[PDB]
RNA sequence: GCUCGCUUCG
């Protein structure tokens, strides 16, 4: 779940070779860097 | 390869380019052309103040695909960052706190 | 009530001393002793 | 953070009280809402430890009675801690110099009391 | 008073990023900045301006020290 | 091949040989009490220099009555040289 | 990392340090070399000048010493791999004034 | 409460540069030294004064301005003997529970000194008849931190008579 | 100069470097890294950052350059302020 | 350079006080002259000189 | 992802 908003909507998305699961509501970077 | 020589003397950085170069005369001695591709990639940490708030607004306004403008955006209290390719970008530009 | 302890303090370091340890001061810092030769379980899972 | 002395200089709760009227009142004259929001345990142990001292009779003093006082206990040969809790409590009863304070042996003569009682009481 | 008049370009440089660093943490403006977004225009500004808050505290090497400032220094 | 092992050994191994138990006597007792009033008798002496206590809180009247009392031995500065003389 | 496939960021050599220092650019050195590379906050205890973690000295068993220092990673690995060396490097901080 | 010398390294962020360093200086120690125990000294209770202010630093990192300070500020630490006035803010079958006025809770006063008439049955009876006065007796201070109060104190309530209350 | 200011023509090679330096850092990071700080831990020779080498790779502003000064902040401020006088003593 | 396939860096300084280090002391304009002689490095070349 | 070798580039 996201940490801000509380949805599950965690989706898997890489900005510029930056492994990045973040939050499709919000945005927010759950977690980033592998 | 070893530590003081490839990790402690000099070692990589990020925040760096390398690109093929070309001349351009009409440019002053002091000036460099950078690329937009290159541009919207490597990015400045501003502080928000006095000064810049309405700059960075319009910043913020456009967006990571128009090229004046961020992509990331750290608040003062939390140091959570917020990507500005999700969400509405105007609520967080009217947001948009000193420091 | 409550305590007054120092949250962080700008130290910079002044000088590195060099020298060496004793084993009863290797056994002090170290956690725990490495006895097995082997490094991962017989399970498929393979855990340390 | 470390401490040069913390016995440096021992203090009555007069200049304690006009200490926390100062900060009070330069506190209301320069209220911030951003330094108050940052700790409010200030405002607490300020605004609590005034009332304490109001409680006590420690109000309607000034320095130039604490002279007075100290000149006049400076003749008793009394110690420093002595004449610190008798102006702190401030004894109108003479029971509270005969048992409560401390070196009672030898020291009353039965005749200083009455002085002692005449001198803080003025 | 024994060392050189001019202001070094190392100190000048220095100055220049630390009152930069201060003005981008909402530090107070001298100068009434006229549409400067940037922050090193600002301190570039101040030091024309000889109005920035910094006194140089240059250290001898035996110990010594002494204190000048950028308005009494002097600017190329 | 030696066998592996999942615990560390014990911090102190056990063994079948134990210490042969202490000589008695009037000797061996008369010399454990000698040591032992020595060392009730040789904290008193003055050769004995406590650390010196700082830091007084307060004076007080009592203090004349609390104050410690000890005999200081006066060392001979014939056979010492100069520099230790207080 | 080095290789653009693996999207690596450049590498400022030894002849480049060279050059910064010969202009004297201090801050600039120390922004690239350690803020903006491999900066990290390590917890070194001021008895013994060993590195501990999470404000805590497993040596000394105690937690009154220990401090915050901001340091290359590159540099911890070095300490590191010389305390497993026997070369125990003991820091002795010191505050910044 | 006795003055207390100590000598701070206080950070002020640029933002607050317009106002006075002496002022900014005073707000920041006293936010720094609010209802707080120093170990071996006491709670302290605000800043007295600022005596020595030496030269203000700027260092090339966070970029504020570090000054070292040396001030007295007032602290709450009897000298084993003192004469305290509190009230019962509650009482114990150990032990009754008085507080300084609204100073601080922490006064334990051990009940094995009164005349042999003591003992608390739970109902908060305080001593069994023939504004509470108090006798500090010895000081006590503990660390907090040990893993990856500090200030309690013994009073002594002897035979003081007390024709005012028993 | 520098060859010649201990009495001695001392060459750049890694023995004149180790005969006119001090610091243990650099002459490890030079030549000779695991020989010159397997002596060091022998001797236990403190090294201290005074030198640019050691500044860089501790991670602190090196001295020379624009560090070699100090700045302070022309704040507006009274040194050696009143103090309040004390009536009990 | 040449401008026959050369590749160059780019670095970006992310501090206030490393920027104004660098356009003070590493500045085109303030570094016309090399340390080695003085003579000026910055000046005309081919299809300017001619 | 680590290593090594070849290869190019200026
Ligand atoms: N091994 C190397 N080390 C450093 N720089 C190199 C190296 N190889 C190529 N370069 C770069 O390429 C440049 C060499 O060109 P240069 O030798 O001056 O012309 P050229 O290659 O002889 O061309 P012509 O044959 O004269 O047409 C200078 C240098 O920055
Ligand atoms: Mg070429
Ligand atoms: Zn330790």
């Amino acid at each position: 779940r996201c940490p801000d908003c509380g949805s599950t909507e965690l989706v898997e998305d890489s900005h510029y070779s930056q492994s990045q699961l973040v939050c499709s509501d919000c945005g927010c970077v759950v977690t980033e860097g592998v | 390869q070893g530590r003081f020589r490839g990790n402690l003397s000099g070692k990589r950085v990020d925040f760096s380019g390398r690109t093929v170069i070309s001349p351009d005369p009409n440019l002053r001695i002091d000036e460099v052309a950078v690329p937009v591709h290159v541009a919207k990639i490597l990015t400045f940490p501003e502080k928000v103040n006095k000064a810049n708030i309405n700059f960075l607004r319009k910043l913020v306004q456009n967006g990571p695909e128009v090229h004046p403008g961020a992509n990331f955006i750290q608040q003062r209290h939390t140091q959570m960052k917020r990507f500005l390719k999700y969400g509405n970008r105007e609520k967080m530009a009217q947001e948009l706190k000193y420091g | 009530k409550e305590q007054f302890r120092e949250t962080d303090v700008a130290k910079k370091i002044s000088h590195i001393c060099f020298g060496m340890k004793s084993p009863e001061e290797m056994r002090q810092q170290a956690h725990i002793q490495v006895v097995s030769k082997n490094l991962y379980s017989q399970d498929n899972q393979h855990a340390p | 953070m470390e401490v040069k002395d913390a016995n440096s200089a021992l203090l009555s709760n007069y200049e304690v009280f006009q200490l926390l009227t100062d900060l009070k009142e330069q506190r209301k004259e320069s209220g911030k809402n951003k330094h108050s929001s940052g700790q409010q345990n200030l405002n607490t142990i300020t605004y609590e430890t005034l009332k304490y001292i109001s409680k006590t009779p420690c109000r309607h003093q000034s320095p130039e009675i604490v002279r007075e006082f100290l000149t006049a206990l400076k003749s008793h040969k009394l110690t420093k801690a002595e004449k610190l809790q008798l102006l702190n409590h401030r004894p109108v009863t003479a029971v509270e110099i005969q048992l409560m304070v401390e070196e009672s042996e030898e020291r009353l003569t039965e005749e200083q009391i009455e002085a002692l009682l005449h001198t803080v009481t003025s | 008073r024994i060392t050189t008049p001019y202001m070094t370009k190392y100190e000048r440089a220095r100055v220049l990023g630390t009152r930069a660093l201060q003005i981008a943490m909402c530090a107070p403006v001298m100068v009434e900045l006229e549409g400067e977004t940037d922050p090193l225009l600002i301190a570039m500004k101040e030091l024309k301006a000889r109005k920035i808050p910094i006194i140089i505290r240059r250290y001898l090497p035996d110990g010594s020290y002494e204190d000048w400032g950028v308005d009494e220094l002097i600017i190329t | 091949l030696p066998d592996v092992v999942l615990k560390p050994p014990p911090l102190f191994p056990d063994t079948d040989y134990k210490p042969v138990p202490l000589k008695t006597g009037e000797g061996e007792e008369y010399m454990l009490a000698l040591k032992q009033e020595l060392r009730e008798t040789m904290k008193r002496m003055p050769y004995f220099i406590e650390t010196p206590e700082e830091r007084q809180d307060i004076e007080r009247y009592s203090k004349r009555y609390m104050k410690v009392y000890k005999e200081e031995w006066i060392p001979d500065w014939r056979r010492l040289p100069r520099e230790m003389m207080p | 990392t080095e290789g653009r496939s693996r999207d690596g960021g450049l590498r400022l050599g030894e002849m480049e340090r060279d050059c910064l220092i010969g202009y004297g650019a201090s801050m600039l050195l120390l922004e690239r070399l350690m803020i903006s590379s491999d900066a990290f906050e390590v917890d070194v205890c001021g008895q013994c000048g060993l590195l501990g973690y999470s404000g805590w000295c497993h040596y000394c068993k105690s937690s009154c010493h220990v401090s915050s220092l901001r340091i290359p990673y590159a540099c911890k690995l070095l300490f590191q791999e010389l305390q497993s060396m026997n070369i125990i490097p003991r820091l002795k901080l010191s505050k910044y004034n | 409460f006795v003055l207390v010398e100590m000598v701070d390294t206080v950070r002020i962020p640029p933002w607050q540069f317009e106002r006075k360093l002496n002022d900014s200086i005073a707000e920041e120690l006293n936010k720094k030294l609010a209802n707080k125990v120093v170990y071996n000294v006491g709670l302290c209770i605000c800043l007295f004064d600022i005596t020595k202010l030496e030269d203000a630093y700027v260092f090339p990192g966070d970029g504020a301005s570090h000054t070292k300070v040396h001030f007295r500020c007032v602290v709450f630490h009897p000298f084993l003997d003192e004469i305290l006035i509190g009230k019962i803010k509650g009482c114990s079958p150990e032990g009754v529970h008085v507080s300084l006025g609204f100073f601080d809770d922490i006064l334990i006063p051990p009940e094995s000194l009164q005349q042999p008439a003591k003992f608390d049955e739970a109902e908060q009876v305080w001593v069994w008849e023939y504004g509470e006065e108090i006798r500090f007796r010895v000081v006590d201070e503990s660390f907090v931190d040990t893993s990856p109060y500090t200030l309690v104190g013994s009073i002594s309530e002897p035979g003081l008579g007390l024709l005012s209350w028993w | 100069d520098l060859m010649t200011y201990k009495g001695e023509v001392l060459g750049i090679t890694r023995f004149g470097l180790a005969k006119m330096k001090e610091s243990v850092l650099m002459l490890a990071s030079f030549e000779k890294t695991a020989d010159h700080l397997f002596d060091a831990a022998y001797f236990g020779q403190k090294d201290s950052v005074c030198g640019v080498s050691e500044c860089i790779i501790m991670g602190i502003p090196m001295n020379i350059g624009t560090g070699l000064f100090k700045l302070l902040h022309k704040a507006d401020r009274d040194p050696n302020p009143p103090k309040r006088p004390l009536i009990f003593d | 350079a040449d401008f026959d396939g050369d590749e160059m860096n780019l670095h970006l300084p992310q501090t206030e006080e490393a920027k104004a280090e660098a356009l003070v002391l590493m500045g085109t304009k303030a570094n016309l002259v090399t340390p080695r002689n003085g003579e000026p490095l910055i000046a005309a070349i081919q299809d300017f000189l001619t």
